């Protein structure tokens, strides 16, 4: 059963051109709409499609950031078009995306469930990966809004990390309203929980962090039942937040009873052989205050990461590691001064 | 809206203490 479409280059010319496919099956059930893996019949590779119902009456957002994107660490748009179907009346959008066949959430189960924990080389690998494709969104003003082990994809054997879906992705711009209630409970920064309109980039952060964390851990950091409970864990180790930690977060909950609460030590949150760095980046990442978290850049440059900027650095099966190291101009506006640490002397000339 | 959620917060917290 051979599948033929007319398609449009994601971020291309903007000329469609006849695509063909097979091999249809089901991945899973994407942010808004299900994913579905194929295989191209021109290269027979493998690719992901994200069908999506589309409203003619507006345009789709996830497909306008799309098509401004491309980076190694991020799912890349191969092309897109439309189709119908499902009591019609109305369009499907679809996204044609790479293929990546792993996430970090099934590699961080399949560990857990051997009474065992990632080993750190990986840890760092993965993490610096996030933040490159944190860097190179938020440089857009893009925040992800998603942020969350099973939106990780892994290549097992290069050990490539790529961030997918971007269905709860928007540009941010100061002076406007956003839904407080994003993310996933576990994974969402405190001025979410406190109902905060105003939020920034930051957010996808304090995500990072709780994924980082749970890499270290081996169970989420933030577990809870109610979005309230998730408050509560939070100050469980973080301790509770401070008059202008609350002020930074929302205004409006400034003056209010919240009774003192210690902060847990992070050297007492981790078990004792994990490393120093990485209790340094994760206490960075975990703030209260969205503007004392670390940008995504900053956290790349990392002394935990330093490891990576090794010249003998190498995976655990005998392979090179990835290209940590190909930053654009695009990717370090924020800092660019940076790159003297980024990127080291060996890949320099 | 904000009072009244720092009241259930308030309460979780005496809980935990
Ligand atoms: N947009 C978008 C894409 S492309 C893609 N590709 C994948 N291999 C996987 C996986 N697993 C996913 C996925 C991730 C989290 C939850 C559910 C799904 Cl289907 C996606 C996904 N959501």
């Amino acid at each position: 059963k051979v599948t033929t479409v007319v398609a449009t280059p994601g971020q291309g010319p903007d000329r469609p051109q006849e695509v063909s496919y097979t091999d249809t099956k089901v991945i899973g059930n994407g942010s808004f709409g299900v994913v579905y893996q194929a295989k191209l019949c021109d290269s027979g590779e493998l690719v992901a499609i994200k069908k999506v119902l589309q409203d003619k009456r507006f345009k789709n957002r996830e497909l306008q950031i799309m098509r401004k994107l491309d980076h190694c660490n991020i799912v890349r748009l191969r092309y897109f078009f439309y189709s119908s179907g499902e009591k019609k009346d109305e369009v499907y959008l679809n996204l044609v995306l790479d293929y990546v066949p792993e996430t970090v959430y099934r590699v961080a189960r399949h560990y857990s469930r051997a009474k065992q924990t990632l080993p750190v080389i990986y840890v760092k690998l993965y993490m610096y990966q996030l933040f490159r494709s944190l860097a190179y969104i938020h440089s857009f003003g893009i925040c992800h809004r998603d942020i969350k082990p099973q939106n990780l994809l892994l290549d097992p054997d290069t050990a490539v990390l790529k961030l997918c879906d971007f269905g709860s992705a928007k540009q941010l711009v100061r002076g406007e309203p956003n839904v407080s209630y994003i993310c996933s409970r576990y994974y969402r920064a405190p001025e979410l929980i406190f109902g905060a309109t105003d939020y920034t980039s930051s957010i996808d952060v304090w995500s990072a962090g709780c994924v980082l964390a749970e890499l270290l851990l081996g169970q989420p950091i933030f577990p809870g039942d109610s979005g309230v409970d998730q408050l509560v864990e939070i100050i469980k180790v973080l301790g509770t937040p401070t008059r202008e930690q609350i002020r930074e977060m929302n205004p409006n909950y400034t003056e209010f009873k919240f009774p003192q609460i210690k902060a847990h030590p992070w050297t007492k949150v981790f078990r004792p052989r994990t490393p120093p760095e990485a209790i340094a980046l994760c206490s960075r990442l975990l703030e209260y205050t969205p503007t004392a978290r670390l940008t995504p850049l900053e956290a790349c440059a990392h002394s935990f990461f330093d490891e990576l900027r090794d010249p003998n650095v190498k995976l655990p099966n005998g392979r090179d590691t990835p290209a940590l190291f190909n930053f654009t101009t695009q990717e370090l506006s924020s800092n660019p001064p940076l790159a003297t640490i980024l990127i080291p002397p060996h890949a320099r000339i | 809206e904000p009072q009244k959620f720092a009241e259930e917060l308030i309460h979780r917290l005496e809980a935990v203490q």
